[PDB]
């Protein structure tokens, strides 16, 4: 197997930690959801290629501009997360996270991932957002931002239901394999 | 890690570690607080263990089996002895607090009601100055350690055979040289996330909510200080490139 490195980035509310936890365990924990993610080395076989995908999180590093880039060296694929119940997390993707990722990871494929896709049809979520003249991120709005920032592709998932989770990581493996 | 502590922290949560009949006697809010306290200790046990792989398995193994130039092993594993001391002492204090709290006749049923004071002591005074000084030095030597590792693995045959040999067992899957280095750098930024969630379930005793609030502010100041003390060192750097930063 070949060794590939993945790093997930995005605002604190983007759900990056939950996504890494649910994929590494193949489960949304029934008893306790961990606060933090240490690291993990996933055994993945995509399109007949066997890969060891090392997973890394940047949660906790958001306010530390000199500690944070120490997670980037030799990254092969970047997952750039935002939350579908948070239009403000999407607006931060182009002029905050994108310039940083392109500088420390030049020529590294970026996959823009819309998380919490199950909250797009949630009534409590729609009621709360409507109070600040807002609504859940639309499918076309995610594609457009991914297109605009030069992302390799755009995907959606729900850490809660597991839907779309395996596909994101298999596609990241494929992106990490390309030259 | 030692078998005793591994078994005590083998469960995914505190609610699964204690006996069902003990768990049943507590309120939901207590269980929630104890699950986050358990995770902080369980991850501290893992952090110390990461540092023992670096000092005993990697560093000492290279000294006793390889012929490396003086200052190479130090360059690969900066501050590992100081870091191990800081975290083994902190883990000692956390584990003693759980031990004191055990019910008679039990090696697993406990409730930690006073974590705040221990956290204020760890992140204040001389021990805080030592953590700040040690991580400012470690994180500034992080990129140099990775580049030096990569250079050695690709050019030295016995170093490559050594790495492949000591990293072959399954329990070392996520613990290679570079993985240990990033694990250690990421550790400090995990503390405010764990402490804030503990504080979220520690409103029952006002003195405890206050101590946890103080501890959170202390951790953030330590982090802000470490972050301002970082400048990546580079093998064979020129003075001109440094003063034109
Ligand atoms: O064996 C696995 C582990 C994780 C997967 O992701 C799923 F949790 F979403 C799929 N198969």
């Amino acid at each position: 197997a070949i060794r590939k490195k993945l790093v997930i980035v995005g605002d604190g509310a983007c759900g990056k930690t939950c996504l890494l936890i649910v994929f590494s365990k193949d489960q949304f924990p029934e008893v306790y959801v961990p606060t933090v993610f240490e690291n993990y080395v996933a055994d993945i076989e995509v399109d007949g290629k066997q890969v060891e995908l090392a997973l890394w999180d940047t949660a906790g590093q958001e306010d530390y501009d000199r500690l944070r880039p120490l997670s980037y060296p030799d990254t092969d694929v970047i997952l750039m997360c935002f939350s579908i119940d948070s239009p403000d997390s999407l607006e931060n993707i182009p002029e905050k996270w994108t310039p940083e990722v392109k500088h420390f990871c030049p020529n590294v494929p970026i996959i823009l991932v819309g998380n919490k896709k199950d909250l797009r049809n949630d009534e409590h979520t729609r009621r709360e957002l409507a109070k600040m003249k807002q609504e859940p991120v639309k499918p076309e709005e995610g594609r457009d931002m991914a297109n605009r920032i030069g992302a390799f592709g755009y995907m959606e998932c729900s850490a809660k239901t597991k839907d779309g989770v395996r596909e994101v990581f298999e596609m990241a493996t494929r992106a990490a394999l390309q030259a | 890690s030692m078998e005793m502590d591994e078994k005590d922290f083998a469960a995914d949560s505190w609610s699964l570690a204690v006996d069902s009949s003990f768990l049943q006697q507590h309120k939901k809010e207590v269980m929630k607080q104890q699950d986050v306290i358990y995770e902080l200790i369980q991850t501290e046990l893992h952090h110390v263990r990461t540092l023992k792989i670096m000092t005993r398995l990697f560093r000492t193994g290279m000294l006793e089996e390889l012929h490396l130039e003086p200052g190479v092993v130090q360059g690969l594993f900066p501050c590992v002895d100081e870091l191990s001391d800081i975290h083994t002492r902190f883990l000692s204090q956390l584990l003693e607090r759980r031990r004191q709290a055990l019910c008679p006749g039990s090696t697993r049923n406990f409730v930690i009601h006073r974590l705040g004071d221990l956290l204020i002591s760890q992140f204040s005074g001389p021990s805080a100055e030592q953590m700040c000084k040690t991580y400012s030095e470690f994180c500034s030597r992080h990129s140099k350690a990775l580049k030096l590792y990569k250079e050695l693995y690709a050019r030295d045959k016995r170093f490559q055979q050594f790495i492949r040999k000591v990293t072959r067992p399954a329990v070392l899957k996520r613990h290679g040289v570079q993985e240990c280095i990033l694990l250690v750098t990421q550790r400090i930024t995990k503390y405010p996330l764990l402490i804030s969630r503990i504080l979220q379930h520690s409103h029952g005793i006002e003195e405890e909510r206050q101590d946890l609030t103080t501890a959170l502010g202390l951790v953030k100041e330590l982090l802000s200080n470490v972050d301002e003390g970082i400048y990546q060192l580079e093998k064979g750097a020129r003075l001109q490139e440094i003063y034109n930063r």
